[PDB]
């Protein structure tokens, strides 16, 4: 708690995501950098917002992944894209 | 890691870990909603994971008294081949109990025939 | 005048009052009139002319079905029916191509019992596609 | 167990909430898509029930067994039922009404027969221990007009040969 | 203990205990899924357990001031007979409210006549 | 509370709260079942809730480098009057974007004239 309060940002490494094969194990949405895009180069700053939002959509569609056979093709696209980014 | 174990062994171990993790998630769904509610892919993963779980069991020499049965020794090469065999389709058709405290994969078929 | 209802297992083809109609039958085509003699019959591959109020016809394909005339309100039941502009001359010409192939490609009696129905379907379409132009 | 275990339990309940919400939305999508099929099938059956209005009353009417009222000793029921659980109190509230009617006839000794569509009807009435003459299961999203014909094949052959004296359809 | 109380009392007590324990086991299923998912024997277990819970209630004379209804004294024989009848299903046709705050099973049936 | 802010302010805030709560309920129906399910009175509360939600926006004097629009200061009587107006169904006919970042309602009517 002390170190969480002191620092500028957190990189949460997760055991479930490490056993699941996501080797860097970084848990998005809970990991954060309060400096953000100021730290970042113009090209990376331009491109990375797509990743941010794509994984945001993927998180909610992952619950539908069990029965994603019956979904709107727009939602199906968002899910397949979240999977391929992940 | 591959620099010691080689890619063959590393890939086999990581595959087993991923399968068991996925099954640990699916088991919670099953416990309330029932296995009929799953995807057929998830049903197959649950089946093959529940097999791998039992294949990791091995009767031990020192535990002869406890198990009333003779213990088994397995080589690393045969172990790798057995887990590859369960991760693919070769033994999709054997029951779960055919793997329990067997020994090599080459005699799990024998327990299945006995079961 | 009187009310006509046309339905198939897939959709309701028509429903409403009509002035007169000319309909396919088992032996031959028949024209119905207001308060006509009540009858029921099966229908051979063909079509129905729906002449509504003010004299406006429309042309419905009736590949197979049954027609009912017991009440003043009449009724057509279709095993297969197609609305007159969902089909087209190109579709009936494709049916012609299919049927003219199968006539050459059917050589026994059972398979001719099927190719004859394929031909009848093609011919009824080739008929309604011409009637549609009026 | 301790707080670690309680936290794990809470995680499992949260997972259950998400899954039991996603299959609420998917179910609503299927219910509207199937409402379209129902609304398309409605006119044809409504017209058919007008057509049998002729057979019900005219001045000249030939013989036909399916129309001739017959003295009743044996009655058949076609029960449609689900392939899937979690529908709640759908199946059983139908089945208790079926069993009340079946008991009503069985009171006077009138015999009864059942033919089922759907897994839960098979299981329930095998548990009660009634007759089952014919069966079909695995209908999925929508069965074909031809693939459900077995039960009606047997029930119609039974009403033709006088094996049946009444035939019923049972559904929500 | 069967030696001191005798067999009928002991058997009745252990039956009540078993049914109520099974009801505790079912309540966690019922909380999430609702009762409709239960088996037809589980629904009977619940339907009897609820009546047992109500029949354990009783008006007290010192609780005449609180409840406003006359207190009841119940002989042991009436208790054993009543709970044995409930568990055997003799009263499966009465509603739950018939059993709440009644002295004896006769009073349960008289309350049931007026619901 | 009515004894502190007065009945007009209290009723206005309670109305806004109720409308936004109802809109958050109807969003669930719009997702699960779609706009066809929604009645012509429920469509009205949705159409008003969007306008209320946007009228909550306001340009700040300190945010001008972001918005590029001069800031607004809105008196309590004016904001009460605006939300009461929208709730009473006057200004129903304006586009919902006429309310976004505008200021008070007297400026929303100016924005709608050119939007």
């Amino acid at each position: 708690t002390n170190v969480i309060s002191i620092t500028d940002g957190q990189i949460f490494l997760e055991t479930n995501l490490f056993n699941a094969g996501i080797r860097p194990a970084v848990n998005p949405g809970i990991s954060v950098s309060r400096v953000g895009g100021a730290a970042q180069t113009k090209i990376m700053k331009k491109l990375s917002g797509g990743i941010r939002t794509a994984l945001a959509q993927y998180r909610e569609l992952a619950a539908f992944s069990q029965f994603a056979s019956d979904l709107d093709d727009a939602t199906r696209k968002q899910l397949d894209h979240g999977q391929k980014v992940t | 890691d591959p620099l010691v174990v080689g890619q063959e062994h590393y890939d086999t171990a990581r595959g087993v870990q991923s399968i068991l993790q996925r099954y640990q998630e699916l088991k919670d769904i099953i416990a309330i909603l029932g296995m009929d509610e799953l995807s057929e892919e998830d049903k197959l993963v649950v089946a093959r994971a529940r097999k791998i779980q039992r294949f990791l069991s091995q009767p031990f020499f020192v535990a002869e008294v406890f198990t009333g049965s003779p213990g088994k020794y397995v080589s690393l090469k045969d172990t790798i081949r057995g887990f590859k065999g369960i991760m693919e389709g070769e033994y999709d058709h054997l029951p779960e109990q055919a793997f329990y405290m067997v020994g090599s994969i080459e005699e799990a078929v024998e327990k299945a025939k006995k079961l | 005048t009187y009310h006509l209802d046309v339905v198939s297992a897939e959709q309701q083809m028509f429903s409403g009052l009509v002035e007169k109609i000319q309909v396919t039958g088992s032996e031959g085509e028949l024209g119905i009139y207001p308060g006509h003699a009540p009858l029921l019959t099966a229908i051979k591959p063909g079509m129905i002319r729906i002449v509504k109020q003010h004299g406006h016809e429309e042309f419905i394909y009736l590949s197979g079905g049954i027609l009912e005339v017991q009440p003043g309100n009449v009724t057509v039941l279709a095993d297969t029916a197609i609305r007159g502009q969902d089909l087209d001359e190109a579709r009936a010409m494709e049916a012609k191509r299919k049927a003219e192939e199968h006539i050459s490609s059917s050589h026994g009696d059972v398979d001719y019992a099927q190719a004859s129905a394929e031909l009848a379907k093609a011919i009824a379409q080739l008929r309604v596609i011409e009637l549609t132009k009026k | 167990a301790g707080a670690k275990d309680i936290r794990s339990k809470i995680a499992s309940v949260q997972n259950t909430q998400k899954i039991t919400k996603a299959m609420e939305m998917v179910a609503a999508s299927k219910m509207r898509k199937s409402q379209d099929r129902m609304a398309a099938s409605r006119p044809y059956a409504e017209t058919m029930r007008k057509v049998i209005g002729h057979l019900a009353h005219g001045n000249l009417e030939y013989k036909h067994p399916y129309l001739e009222d017959r003295d009743v000793k044996r009655v058949g029921y076609l029960v449609v039922s689900t392939d899937r659980g979690l529908a709640g109190g759908l199946n059983i509230n139908l089945f208790k009404k079926l069993l009340a009617e079946m008991k009503t006839w069985t009171d006077k000794g009138v015999q009864a027969d059942l033919a089922m569509i759907g897994s839960k009807g098979v299981s329930f009435f095998n548990s009660v221990g009634g007759n089952v003459v014919a069966q079909v299961t695995g209908m999925g999203d929508n069965p074909s007009l031809s693939e459900l014909i077995g039960p009606v094949k047997v029930m119609l052959q039974a009403y033709d040969e006088g094996r049946l004296d009444k035939l019923y359809i049972v559904s929500n």
